[PDB]
């Protein structure tokens, strides 16, 4: 509410990412690994 | 060219850009704003229970439009804009809606912010465009919500990005007071407090008439129950006046909140009547709310 | 093209291969794409005729006083242009830039108008918000084109008045093309840098705040010399009232010395406003001269008004 | 009835008369010439072709040609043709272009923009003193600065000092500093611009300061003029937080506004009226002087002032028979002029409601308590007592 | 004013190499979609006729950290900057093609350019030390009149938080005061009076003990 | 800056706490001093709230520091209490040591000293109170009136106005009063004080309080009857005055 | 700037700002002039009447410190009350201890030692004054072994001996004239009229005896504060002197 | 919709987003509007004086006026949930 | 308010009569730009304009 608006713009893209990987369940044959590189952002991924 | 004037839209023809016809229609997002919201069908009778509030807004707003004669002779100047104030939930938007029906003038509601339009970019100097479009379609009864219940400190500011929304707020005032021709422009405001207000919205020539809409009395509340039941199914044994005394509401919408809850019980059981017992259970739902807000002021206070 | 579509274009009807080359304007057909007649060089004379202007009539004797600062400001700009002889023999190359700072109402504007008159060379009036003429990246080519035109002349002053836009400062939070706001700031400063040693392309800057100034720009050898200007001391005040009052009708055997003791520290501009206001009191009185008394009132009104904004009250309201 | 009739007689007959003669004469202009003034009309109509585009004159080129910039993206190479000579045109002037083959017709736009129509006022205020209720000293000061040099330069000659270059109005909210400015604007018989200060501010790169510059451009040509810019706390130096578009905008507009106002030889005869309501957000480089050359404080009415505002307003309200003016002004303390304006409108309103064809004492006293509620502070005897 | 520009130019002299200089406002020209051709063109030349140094100065507007400040064509400029770094990583051993970069503040500099081993070794030039200050005044002085009554150690102690840029101005200033008086030979005294006219302070104002 | 303590001097050379103390003075009640040549009259405005406030058990704005020195005050009502108490213990300490009635001059310097003490140190604010101290000297009949300010500067003034809207009383007082010929009789002196307070009270003679201090240690506080009697005479002559301008204008 | 609120507390120049600011308090005050002559030191002052209800000759701007040390003052009279008292005590205890008339030089130092307390705690003299003082003095007297001296006490604790010194608003202007108007061969009647010539020019009102108050240190007369009848006579003789010229 | 998704990307961007969302509900009406988090959005009061804090307020002023309706919508009015009970109290919404 | 109200009604009629002049005045105009001696240059200009090299 006083952080940078830059991070806010690019937030949306991940919300389309997160919802997409859902189609793979509950076939476990295909799997997703994610690696963070910033403690500055807090991703809506950690949340869900 | 005499049948033309500067800043009058005009239609053109082919790629010559020969003049075709004259456009007396002017397409703006100001207009689309009002177009979703329509002309409202709240009537005075539904705000019946308090007719004093209805009586002061009529005198100030409506009566000088229809009959300027009285105030050009007996008084001096058209009576100035009103600001509706009172506790939360009394019925302050409801009143504005009702007045709009009865006057039969062009309203230019215009919801809770104006920064909701970014089709031509953000209103920084298009706020003034509102007055022009209104003046043409005269009378210009304007309604505006800046409820301002939030931020106990906000009046000392002079500002950061407070400044953008203040520049919008300010330019309204200059245009209103104007320079100096008017076409009976009247601004009804609805707001939560005047202590918690947008800085320099009221100063005090603008807007120096004030209408208070109080917390209802039991004598007021009985009438509010009465009319909501006439649409519904009456109380059996006609105890609709009797329940009013047992709990007084603290708003007009709390009075409404009893009836909706009461007739909900009739929905569970699927009966075609309502009774006294239904009305009594219903008051107790409304009280839960006053309790949820303040409870720690009885334990661990001072 | 100025359509910004690109073409290989045919020959003309009298064109020479020895006239049309890189960097030359040419005209071609608007639908057929063939050179027929070439066009004149350059494309900057549209902005540059208005920015340059001839000489105002102010003299470096009003500019008030006869301060040490005025003397030193003349050394940086005027003396080397007039005479480089001293500078080479001492073994210095002149300071390239100079900063005009001090509280607003000190008369850095009197300085810009005066140095134009003295110089007998071209003086460019440039406003910082006439270099922002953005159509998205157009405003940057304004800074570039105007600078380049000075660097073609040799012995010239470019003067920027109250930069804070284009010569601004950096953000890390900006919006709407605040990068292009940076790009225009930084465009100015690089061209400056690059030409050094230039000799005789001298830059003056008037700033009302030196902290709304880029820290890259502020770095010396764009801006090697810096002069601080101040509220004139009592003597400098006394002098300046006499210039203005020479023009007015006044009392012979009057005390201008008295008016300066009365007046406290104050903007040099507002010192000019005393003489005007004093005159106002003579005007409504219908008197054809201005007494010692009415100047007393004229200070009193300006100062007493100004106190309203900043620091009120005295203890000599009873004492 | 006789006084109205006397004015009404003269103004209706002549104006109605001026109207009728314009009708007859308008036909009659045409018959004298038919080949003696007609010739210029025929040659223009043919060259123009009727459709025309604008161009801006980039520069001249020596051989009776020129180069122009279209509002579309390409520039074009034009020839200077027709009646309009190239000593009537300089770079920086707008030109008309011919459709088929772009050609310099002449100029007739004369750097018009839709913002000039906005600057330009046509509406005339009431307004003169005797509709301004008191503040004798305040009336005087704005008249000597803004009205007076234009009407009488004689005093300014004799003394031999330059005339005030502006004035700044500031004080409490709702004081009616606006009447005085309007009054200056009516009486002068001078071209009155303005504008609101919230109209120079936009969000588009570099358009804002150019709108600031434009006001002076129109005033300097049609000088002497007076420019009234309202609300300068919409164009102050104030914070702007972070992640905002408007943070640059506010900075640039103000900067351009500053240079033009001071001049570099100045307009030299255009005075300005600035009005404002917050002086704790005003920039410091606009209230130091050569800009403005008085600064004046307005304060809320007192007893003598109130009685005057009141005095004018009650004479325009019928039958104050049992109404004593003095007894109301005595009790009233610390109110604006806005509040007394309001009390007359409210008191008439209560007289209507009473089912009474006239005002009373009791109509006025009730209205008075109401408006005291609105403007009240009590921490004076709260702290003390 | 720490003397980055200096050191990169010099670096190139030693190695006798093809020196290309670029600066972030220079790089952008005309329509911003034509900005991307220029980066590519530059690097086409450079890699040929090696050794080389491609030195990109002051990156504060085509290497912004924020993506909020609107750019659409200057974005493609960042991307075509990125190809170059990639092809250094593309040689394994990138001896032939060396790149240098400079910026005024690295906080403003883009995080993805530093991220990973896309670019290696970050080198911070501090404020001159006492040692470094003594050397910087002397060299400039050589150009004007030089006298050995000047004790350069005395000067280096006094200055606090001074850059080499700031000291060049002191050297030049010492010359301005000296010429003013008319002494055709500089003193140490002149030099000491040159610290407090380059700095915005006034040390010329008498006090209650002066 | 520079008003955030008493210990910053500021470059404009004001100690703000003193400057701001003066604006607090305005909050209190008008007080007016006028000397004659056998009396000093010391009168003050008495604020009336409601009828539920008394004026019996409720403190007057005139307070006896002794039996020959008096004081009226303007400022925070809270502040003034301790100012008066400390001044009073000094007035008695003076007879304890010397055995003399206090000197008027000695007393005023003591009260200005207390305000000055507070003002110099930063551990306290000063008393935000200006007072006028009237009295007569131990054995001389020479009338004395002195004024103090929060700053702890005292002066002697023949007549002075402090409190709420002090300036508008000052200009009327300046005109009518002479130091060439002050009032010979207590009765005209009293009425001049009444005339000064007439302006600022508007309605009421129950908002004007009169006390007189005379030589030989006489202090008397005058009755509501006598004050009502003075105000009515002023009211009659003023009514008459209006008529005379109306005649005179017609007459010429 | 941002280094100025405290009194401890420096300052990139090296000066105590609080101390320098008290210099500026002295210019707020009314003009006071002193001129040493070999026949005595004349301390004249200006008084300013805000109303012609402020009784001029009950405000004191010249005060007696002893029978041979006098002071004139300018600045805050709040600060002058403590400042003066200290010095009155100094002269009286010196006569008690040594019987000898206090030396002017030492009497200054006592004032200026008291001026030095700024802090709220130090090593050595223990500081108990919360701020610098806001009052200057001109200190005038006569000692037996150095004759007549005129000193200026500063609130900054430094003392400059002078032949003549002005403080107050009209300090700059008086100082300018006195640069052209002091001599070895001036005399006390001459001094007296010298002070008034300088005074009229630097007073905003006009020269009257109500708004003037001169005084002398003569070994014979001791410290003598004048009257307005006396002061008026001198005024009438100044005007005669300027008439001839 | 979410409360993490109701943010200011620009000054005055917050309120633009609300109006789009409640128009859209009307377009596809009947429809149920769900806001997951209104625990950050609704807060009783502040001690603040930045337009940063005003972005948060204007969502709530907009939220209120829009809910209400003027079309007298065939929607099933706003469903909202909050983990807390003490920043979104029935004196900010209320009573029906 | 009949005695004076009558005269007020006539004043609004006057406002419309002045408006009718604004329209009328525009109905015939006479204009011309350039100068009269440049008439020969127009003649030239048609030959260049018609032509194609621009
Ligand atoms: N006085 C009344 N008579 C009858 N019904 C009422 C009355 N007041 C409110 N209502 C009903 O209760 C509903 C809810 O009103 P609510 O309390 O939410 O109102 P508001 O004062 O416009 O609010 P806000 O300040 O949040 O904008 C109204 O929409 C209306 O249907
Ligand atoms: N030293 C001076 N002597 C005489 N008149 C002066 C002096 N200083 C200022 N003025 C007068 O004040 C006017 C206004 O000040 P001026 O515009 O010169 O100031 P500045 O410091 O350059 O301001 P900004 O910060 O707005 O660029 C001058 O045009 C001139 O009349
Ligand atoms: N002296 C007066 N005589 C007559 N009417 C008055 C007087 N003073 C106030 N008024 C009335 O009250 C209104 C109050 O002034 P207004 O609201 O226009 O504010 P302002 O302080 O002049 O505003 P801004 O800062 O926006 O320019 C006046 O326009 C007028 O209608
Ligand atoms: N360390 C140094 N030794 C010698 N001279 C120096 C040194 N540092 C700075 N200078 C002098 O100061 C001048 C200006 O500094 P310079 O332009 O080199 O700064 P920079 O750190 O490269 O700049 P930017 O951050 O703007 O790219 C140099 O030309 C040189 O004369
Ligand atoms: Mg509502
Ligand atoms: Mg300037
Ligand atoms: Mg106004
Ligand atoms: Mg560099």
């Amino acid at each position: 509410s006083e952080g940078t608006s830059a991070d806010r713009e690019i937030q949306r893209t991940l919300m389309e990412l997160l919802t997409q990987m859902d189609g793979f369940d509950n076939l476990g044959q295909t799997k997703i690994i994610m690696a963070t590189n910033r403690p500055d952002t807090l991703d809506p991924a950690l949340l869900r | 060219v005499k049948d033309l004037k500067a800043s009058q839209r005009v239609c053109l023809r082919s790629d010559s850009y020969m003049l075709h016809k004259v456009l007396e229609n002017k397409a703006d997002p100001l207009v689309s704003l009002m177009m979703v919201e329509k002309v409202p069908d709240s009537t005075y009778d539904m705000v019946g229970g308090l007719t004093k509030q209805i009586k002061e807004i009529k005198e100030v707003i409506e009566l000088p439009v229809k009959h300027p004669e009285l105030f050009e002779s007996l008084g001096i100047a058209q009576p100035k804009g009103v600001i509706l104030y009172g506790p939360p939930g009394t019925g302050k938007t409801l009143l504005a809606r009702a007045v709009a029906h009865h006057t039969d003038c062009k309203f230019i509601r215009v919801s809770g912010a104006e920064l909701v339009q970014k089709y031509i970019g953000e209103g920084s100097r298009m706020v003034r465009e509102l007055f022009v479009m209104a003046r043409e379609h005269a009378p210009s009864i304007i309604f505006m919500d800046e409820i301002d219940s939030i931020g106990s400190t906000r009046v000392e500011g002079s500002g950061g990005g407070d400044s953008e929304v203040q520049r919008t707020m300010l330019e309204l005032l200059n245009q209103l007071d104007g320079f100096e021709t008017s076409k009976n422009i009247k601004i009804i405001m609805a707001t939560n407090r005047l202590d918690i207000l947008d800085p320099a919205l009221l100063r005090p020539g603008r807007i120096d008439r004030k209408i208070e809409f109080p917390p209802p009395s039991v004598a007021a509340r009985a009438e509010i129950l009465r009319i909501h039941s006439r649409k519904m199914n009456l109380t059996r044994g006609i105890n609709l006046r009797k329940v009013a005394e047992k709990m007084n509401g603290c708003s007009g919408a709390d009075v409404k909140g009893v009836c909706t809850e009461a007739g909900m019980y009739a929905l569970r059981e699927r009966r075609i009547h309502v009774t006294q017992e239904d009305f009594e259970l219903a008051v107790g739902k409304v009280m839960n709310k006053n309790q949820e807000t303040a409870i720690s002021v009885a334990k661990l206070f001072k | 093209l100025k359509q910004i579509a690109k073409f290989v274009v045919g020959l003309g009807e009298r064109v020479s291969p020895t006239d049309i080359e890189e960097g030359m304007r040419v005209g071609v057909d608007r639908s057929k794409y063939n050179i027929e007649l070439p066009l004149p060089p350059r494309i900057d004379p549209s902005v540059t005729m208005m920015t340059v202007e001839e000489k105002p009539d102010v003299t470096y004797s009003d500019v008030g006083g006869c301060k040490d600062q005025i003397e030193k400001l003349r050394e940086v700009v005027e003396l080397p242009l007039l005479s480089p002889e001293r500078f080479a023999t001492l073994g210095i190359d002149p300071p390239k830039g100079i900063l005009l700072y001090g509280p607003p109402g000190t008369g850095k504007t009197l300085c810009a108008r005066a140095v134009a008159n003295r110089t007998d060379a071209t003086f460019i009036r440039v406003i910082g918000s006439e270099l922002v003429q953005k159509y998205v990246g157009e405003g940057a080519r304004m800074v570039r084109e105007l600078f380049e035109m000075a660097r073609t002349k040799k012995a010239c002053i470019i003067f920027f008045d109250e930069i804070d836009a284009v010569g601004g400062a950096r953000f890390d939070d900006g919006a709407g093309g605040d990068n292009e706001v940076q790009r225009t700031m930084l465009e100015l400063i690089t061209q400056l840098d690059g030409f050094d040693p230039r000799g005789n392309i001298k830059v003056m800057f008037a700033t009302n705040r030196p902290n709304t100034l880029d820290p890259a720009l502020l770095r010396p050898g764009r801006i090697d010399r810096k002069v601080e200007f101040s509220l004139p001391d009592l003597e400098g005040r006394a002098n300046i009232f006499r210039i203005h009052s020479k023009s007015m009708s006044v009392e012979r055997g009057i005390r201008w010395e008295l008016i300066s003791r009365l007046c406290p520290n104050s903007t040099g501009a507002e010192l000019r406003s005393v003489c005007t206001e004093a005159g106002m009191f003579a005007i409504r009185a219908r008197r054809k001269v201005a007494t010692e008394k009415d100047f007393l009132k004229a200070v009193d009104k300006v100062i007493s008004g100004y106190k309203k904004f900043s620091s009120t009250s005295r203890y000599m309201q009873y004492n | 009835t006789r006084c109205k009739l006397k004015l009404l007689r003269m103004e209706r007959i002549k104006d109605h008369l001026l109207l009728e003669e314009e009708f007859v004469s308008n036909s009659e202009i045409l018959k004298p010439f038919e080949k003696k003034q007609e010739e210029e009309k025929k040659q223009l109509e043919e060259i123009r072709g009727n459709p025309l585009s604008i161009g801006t004159l980039e520069e001249i080129i020596d051989d009776d040609h020129a180069i122009v910039t279209s509002p579309t993206m390409p520039d074009y190479y034009v020839s200077i043709l027709s009646f309009v000579d190239k000593e009537l045109l300089e770079p920086g002037c707008s030109v008309l272009l011919h459709h088929k083959t772009m050609s310099i017709v002449g100029v007739l736009q004369d750097d018009a923009d839709p913002m000039v129509s906005v600057m330009k006022m046509d509406k005339s205020p009431t307004e003169s003193y005797s509709d301004i209720g008191g503040l004798e000293s305040q009336i005087q000061e704005i008249k000597e600065s803004v009205e007076l040099p234009l009407t009488h330069p004689e005093l300014y000659e004799e003394m031999g000092i330059k005339p005030p270059k502006g004035v700044i109005l500031y004080g409490a909210p709702g004081t009616g500093k606006t009447l005085l400015a309007k009054a200056v604007a009516n009486q002068t018989s001078a071209t009155f611009l303005r504008i609101v200060g919230s109209e120079l501010i936009q969000k588009y790169l570099g358009d804002g300061p150019r709108l600031c510059r434009q006001i002076f451009k129109v005033a300097g040509e049609n000088a002497p003029s007076i420019v009234f810019i309202d609300e300068i706390d919409a164009i102050g130096t104030k914070r702007y937080d972070s992640n905002s578009g408007g943070e640059r905008e506010i900075q640039r507009t103000m900067l351009e506004l500053l240079n033009q106002l001071d001049g570099f030889d100045d307009r030299g005869d255009v005075k300005v009226i600035m009005a404002t309501n917050k002086i704790e957000t005003l920039d410091p480089a606009l209230i130091r002087p050569g800009r403005i050359d008085r600064k004046i404080l307005f304060e809320n009415p007192d007893l003598s002032t109130k009685k005057k505002i009141l005095g004018i307003h009650t004479s325009k309200m019928n039958l104050s028979e049992d109404v004593n003016l003095e007894t109301l002004v005595t009790t009233k303390d610390d109110l604006s002029g806005a509040d007394i304006q309001a009390m007359c409108t409210e008191a008439g309103l209560l007289a209507l409601r009473e089912r009474r064809m006239q005002v009373t004492a009791e109509d006025f006293k009730q209205a008075k308590e109401r408006v005291m509620k609105n403007k009240v502070e009590e921490n004076l005897e709260g702290l003390y007592l | 004013g720490t003397g980055k520009t200096l050191l990169a130019r010099a670096c190139a002299a030693q190695t006798n190499a093809t020196f290309l200089k670029l600066a972030a406002p220079q790089l952008v020209q005309m329509y911003i979609g034509e900005g991307a051709k220029l980066v590519r063109d530059a690097f086409a030349l450079a890699k040929e006729k090696a050794p080389t140094i491609i030195f990109i100065d002051e990156l504060d507007a085509i290497g912004t950290k924020r993506f909020d400040s609107e750019k659409s064509g200057d974005r493609e400029v960042q991307r075509t900057m990125l190809e170059l770094l990639n092809q250094l990583d593309g040689f394994s051993s990138d001896d032939r093609v060396k790149v240098l970069a400079a910026t005024n503040r690295v906080d403003v500099l883009d995080p993805a350019l530093l991220r990973s081993g896309r670019l290696d070794r970050k080198i911070e030039f501090p404020l001159p030390s006492e040692d470094s200050r003594a050397q910087i005044l002397q060299i400039h002085s050589r150009k004007m009149t030089t006298d050995d009554d000047i004790n350069w150690q005395e000067l280096a102690r006094s200055t606090d938080e001074f850059n080499g840029a700031q000291l060049k101005a002191v050297t030049v200033e010492a010359g301005m005061i000296a010429l003013r008086n008319g002494q055709s030979s500089v003193k140490h005294e002149d030099f000491v009076e040159g610290i407090s006219e380059v700095q915005a302070r006034k040390s010329k104002s008498v006090s209650f003990y002066a | 800056g520079y008003d955030r303590a008493l210990s910053i001097f500021s470059p404009d050379g004001h100690i703000f706490q003193v400057e701001y103390a003066l604006e607090a003075v305005k909050r209190g009640t008008c007080a007016v001093g006028v000397k004659g040549k056998n009396c000093v009259v010391l009168g003050c405005e008495r604020r009336s709230t409601l009828k539920l406030q008394d004026t019996r058990i409720t403190p007057s704005k005139v307070s006896k520091i002794d039996s020959h020195v008096v004081l009226s005050f303007s400022g925070l009502n809270a502040d003034s209490r301790i100012l008066i108490e400390k001044a009073r213990v000094e007035a008695q300490s003076h007879r304890l040591t010397l055995e003399d009635p206090v000197t008027v001059e000695y007393l005023t310097r003591y009260v200005a000293g207390v305000q000055q003490r507070y003002t110099q140190s930063g551990g306290v604010r000063p008393f935000g109170v200006s007072t006028l101290i009237a009295g007569f000297d131990p054995r001389d009949d020479e009338p004395k009136l002195y004024q103090t300010e929060p700053s702890g500067i005292y002066s002697s003034w023949s007549a002075q106005t402090i409190g709420r809207n002090s300036k508008t009383v000052r200009e009327f007082l300046e005109k009518n009063y002479d130091r060439k010929e002050p009032p010979a009789t207590v009765e005209e002196c009293v009425k001049l004080t009444v005339r000064s307070l007439l302006e600022v009270v508007q309605t009421g003679a129950k908002n004007i309080e009169i006390t007189v201090v005379k030589p030989d240690s006489d202090i008397v506080a005058l009755s509501s009857e006598e004050i009502n009697q003075y105000v009515t005479q002023i009211e009659q002559e003023k009514q008459e005055q209006q008529e005379q301008d109306k005649k005179k204008k017609s007459n010429h | 700037s941002e280094y100025d609120r405290g009194v401890s507390t420096f300052s990139p120049e090296g000066r105590l700002f609080q101390v320098e600011y008290s210099l500026e308090a002295i210019k707020l005050g009314s003009t006071a002039i002193g001129i040493a002559t070999k026949e005595g030191v004349v301390l004249g002052v200006e008084k300013r009447a805000t109303s012609p209800l402020l009784e001029s000759d009950s405000i004191e701007k010249i005060v007696e410190i002893d029978r041979h040390i006098g002071c004139a003052m300018s600045g805050l009279t709040a600060d002058a009350r403590s400042m003066i008292e200290h010095a009155r005590t100094a002269a009286v205890t010196h006569n008690l201890y040594y019987d000898e008339d206090i030396n002017v030089e030492s009497l200054t130092q006592s004032v200026c030692d008291l001026a030095l307390r700024f802090g709220e705690g130090a090593s050595g003299e223990e500081r108990l004054m919360s701020r610098p003082f806001g009052v200057a003095l001109l200190i005038a007297g006569h000692d037996a072994d150095d004759g007549y001296q005129l000193f200026h006490a500063e609130p900054s604790g430094t003392f400059y001996r002078y032949n003549a010194k002005a403080i107050g608003s009209g300090s700059e202007g008086a100082q300018a004239e006195l640069l052209n108007e002091w001599h070895s061969s001036l005399t006390l009647k001459e001094a007296e009229l010298l002070v008034l010539k300088i005074l009229k020019q630097v007073m905003e009102e006009k020269l009257d005896e109500n708004n003037a108050q001169l005084s002398c240190i003569t070994k014979q007369d001791g410290f003598k504060i004048y009257d307005n009848e006396k002061t008026a006579e001198l005024i009438k003789e100044l005007k005669e002197k300027e008439a001839a010229e | 919709v979410n409360g993490s998704e109701f943010v200011h990307k620009y000054l005055g961007e917050g309120p633009r987003m609300v109006r789009d969302v409640f128009r859209l509900a009307r377009e596809n009406a009947p429809s149920i509007i769900f806001i997951d988090e209104v625990d950050s959005i609704a807060t009783k009061r502040f001690d603040a004086q930045t337009g940063s804090d005003r972005e948060v307020q204007r969502i709530l002023i907009e939220l209120l006026t829009q809910m209400d309706g003027f079309d007298q919508s065939t929607n099933v009015k706003v469903i909202m949930a909050t983990n807390r009970a003490d920043t979104l109290d029935p004196a900010l919404l209320r009573p029906g | 308010a009949a005695p004076y109200a009558a005269k007020l009604k006539q004043t609004e009629n006057d406002l419309k009569d002045i408006e009718a002049r604004i329209k009328e005045k525009a109905g015939v105009k006479e204009s011309d730009t350039g100068l009269a001696p440049s008439h020969l240059w127009d003649i030239m200009g048609d030959r260049q304009r018609l032509g194609e090299e621009h």
